[PDB]
């Protein structure tokens, strides 16, 4: 991260050991379940591209996903180099934002210029786009295959449905259509008639309370 | 269909 | 949270890794047992909507409950938008207070204006209104179903009774009626005869000391 | 707690996540063994009534005890309302000291007035009076049923005795009588003759070193 | 009826 | 501890949850093995008598030892009341130094006076004199009972000997006599043969080097 | 009323 | 590390107990899996040569690897002494000074805070990582040519094994390109291998995995 | 450690509880394996003699080792008393050991101009005691370290160099051992694979030669 | 051939 | 006889 | 003859 030194200079604070071990445990145990992206964003607050590269290099498993992430980062860097052709410090190329071309002192320079050139936040977005693709791909079952078992509690089916819907990460208009028309239709034949007896305007809290005894 | 992201709350 | 920088500027302090790991463990292990709401509030003191959304997004399981929470936040935001019409810092609409329309910068602006608009603590109220509904619903038993087993210790039955009574969170006159009538009427016969032999309206301390030997 | 801000104003410091994880683990593990009161009082150092309420609200189990504590706080607040009639801030009613009818800014006002009105310490005394009653009740053994086994080391019996004597918390003249008469009387037939040979002027270090080989 | 909240102590 | 506040005034720094958890673990795991006293002294650097009491009151086990400690502290306080007759703030009586009749504000007043009366260190001397007696009594064997087994490595016997010698905590003349005479005399006949062959001038390094394979 | 559980200090 | 103290002097900041216990745990558990090098580099951040030596001295196990690391540091230091002849406002560091064997801590902080800085911490960290690279290559349990997919094994678990081995073995990027294009296909099981060839030469790893996802 | 207070004065920062718990766990678990000495020297950075004494007093086990340490510190203190004859009061050896010196004398010495760095001098005497302790607590001699009939050479060299580090002979003895004991004590499969390289081969050449054996 | 280094992201 | 204390190093 | 110390790296 970046911190004001007591001399008034902008200084990179090292990303702490507890942050790295938290990130490692999150990635290694939760295997790109959707929570990993919010937890990444929370752990990587104020991170330079050097700190972001440190986080991603410290991951040991899932190297297939880490290569998809690298290929996405290279792709987004190429899109940046396409949108922003090169022309008081030098402007970052896409490889500078990815922290390959740039030094840490350039990264602090850009991130503390006035106005700042937010290479840390821009790179975080490119990383999150790669993680989005990975999280979508690591989803174990598609939403159309989520249905409720005999004697499966409706609350436990809804937990499966919305965890899947969060991982698939379709647009909100598609999530609306899916929650309106799959969640009811894929409930088991006992819950399904109760749910349809609520009508199409029903709220999830009404569905869950109505089905709670079934 | 690009992935819309996994943030349930906030700015997305 | 919000911190005064060395320059005196209002600066974001990132919600720490250990606070998030604590919150994640709290939600995952306690599964909207009622302690989750005081523990949420206590971990989230001074939190901006960016920090509150970080806490909520980081929760992994229970995505059915997170949709009930999201529906509540959306309903509270729509109510705010109904009561506070749009006309210094721009006046926050409900989606600004939920931290969706507003950036972190406007959130800190409002939280440090004079008078402050306390969008972090407003949003923490809307979150706790959603959690209250969830904790009521995730209560496994109606209080009418909490009764004492043969030779179950009265202290253990009272613990079950008041944990249920806390979760289902009736109004205080209803809690008074329940703690007067059901707490005695659902005791096992050995305790129930004692608790009826005590003067009616005995304190809980008198009830528990009287039945300690059963 | 309370601190002075850089602007010189009196400002709240929230009870930390680490302090709450400590308090919760303490109460859940030790189940109102007497160390809960010193450990509460230590973790509570400098707490406003909001911080005290945050600690008590975060306790999960033992909801019997938490209602007995609430009843004690309520009767202590009623005694405050009776001894200190209503006629700088308003002078606090007992509900203000308990932090039910008072804002955090009123609490910090009172705790930083000159002279201070120490509502945090007053409320912490009412809490500890309630915990004293609870710790007395949750003591599993009465001291009269603490007896030394035929082969039990005297040091283990003394530890069981003084831990019970601490929990049951009789008046000091009665503790003196118990430690003098019962500690001898409930010792086993070997230690009892050893301890009789010391006479009534037997300090605990003398009793324990006399029995040390038995 | 709306849920009354789970704060045993203080102002809820 | 005591800290200079932002206003430059002398202010209490609360003994942290982690320091208390460390002390509680140390006492309850290590059962007055002698390293408990240096660990106590290290954990209570700069401690006020209120801090030194939060430490001692949070100890849950060994209530027999805590009574011996209380009796010792009372004997030291009565001795202080004798050697320092009663007549900046008032001169502290023995019960004031123990924190039984003094406020934390009086304790900070004495500990930050010019010259200070360091009631924290004075009281910690009384606590350590009590812990010295406790650690002596909790020693499992007299040093005269420590003798080498026919198959026991000399290094393990020396470890048993010096841990006992550290707990017995006789005067240095007596420790010299014991380490010179008894350590050899209590060794097994093979080690005793080697240790006599070295003569009495051998240091412990020579004694262990010569006996290394016996 | 119960006498309190502090062994050391002012209770 | 280095910190400007309250008097404004550049003064050493001790490498914290948390950082050392993290590094020891990392090395003792992960046993020169490649993650050890980025985790060293992260925990190393801002280290003087005395701090780097503290990290390397604290490692208890793998003493064969720590001797191969010491021999590499001696090779790099001797190469520095070769590339930079000794001079006929401050002393100029020899390789033993950058390795922190013949330099005081005040010399190390002197150089690291000189103008221009002579960053003996970063130079020495490079020589350490050059030693760890060789060790991590050696501690790889498999060559990539002996990584292949089982008849029932998911292509995702096989790719994870392939790229973990490829990261440890750490060939040149032209050879990593050749291995990921040719061997990853060639060593897939017969059900996946046909799918992977059907995509043609340009397929990304995402296209390959999403195509093999159901096999 | 030594820090400056807000009043601009040199002041004792107490050695933290977590640093002591780390040191205690290090000593009690690792039992004077050689990594205890660099871990001590890392945990005790900037320590006064009072801090160093706190670390050494808090070690509960291994009291035989702690007496070897104490008598070594006494030997070094007596030699300091001789190497620096008696003339800020100049420290005797017992002052550097922190026995006869107040904490304020220790901070005075450690912050004088020129400083007398009694914390560093005492840390050297402690590490000179720990060296002898680590050598003695070495569980087997390097002459006893032999490769099993199915033990990987990589595990055998780990055992060899851990023993060589603990037993801590002079560099020419280490040269002879790593050149010739390491070869001679390899098992009959590896021993020829090593001898094939010639005697000048480096450790990485040996470990890559025996890699599959 | 010297090892190329393990860093997937950034220029070693 | 009063105990001498358990500190091996320093001033006790 | 005194033990040479255990610091493989740095000044020992």
């Amino acid at each position: 991260p970046i911190v004001q030194n007591l001399q008034g200079q902008m200084v990179h604070q090292a990303i702490s050991p507890r942050t790295l071990n938290a990130w490692v445990k999150v990635v290694e145990e939760k295997a790109f379940s959707p929570e990993v992206i919010p937890m990444f964003s929370a752990l990587s607050e104020g991170a330079t591209p050097q700190d972001l590269n440190t986080m991603l290099n410290t991951v040991g498993g899932h190297q297939a996903a880490m290569q998809m992430l690298k290929e996405t980062i290279n792709e987004e860097a190429a899109e940046w180099d396409r949108l922003h052709p090169v022309h008081q410090m030098r402007e970052p190329r896409g490889s500078d934002i990815a922290g390959t071309t740039s030094t840490l002192q350039e990264q602090i320079g850009w991130m503390t210029h006035n106005p700042p050139i937010p290479v840390g936040e821009i790179y975080k977005r490119w990383i999150i786009l790669g993680l989005n693709k990975i999280v979508r791909m690591y989803s174990p079952t598609s939403i159309l295959d989520i249905r409720q078992g005999p004697k499966e509690p409706f609350r436990d089916y809804v937990d499966r449905f919305y965890k899947t819907l969060r991982a698939e990460q379709a647009s909100q208009e598609v999530k609306n259509w899916m929650t309106e028309t799959l969640l009811v239709q894929n409930a088991n034949p006992d819950c399904k008639t109760i749910l349809k007896a609520l009508g199409p305007g029903a709220t999830l809290e009404e569905m869950m309370t109505a089905c709670q005894g079934v | 269909n690009s992935p819309s992201g996994v943030f349930t709350f906030g700015a997305n």
